[PDB]
């Protein structure tokens, strides 16, 4: 799941599937 | 940041996990 083209809510899913419990930051805008 | 590397370019778990708190 996690080699393509990751946008807007894909990306926020894999996100969560990958970090698990340590969770993650979503920062778009950088 | 993510959108660049993920987004509008192919993602990989490298770049995912640095967005891992």
């Amino acid at each position: 799941f996690v080699n393509q083209h990751l946008c807007g809510s894909h990306l926020v899913e894999a996100l969560y599937l990958v970090c698990g419990e340590r969770g993650f930051f979503y920062t778009p805008k950088t | 940041g993510i959108v660049e590397q993920c987004c509008t370019s192919i993602c990989s778990l490298y770049q995912l996990e640095n967005y891992c708190n």
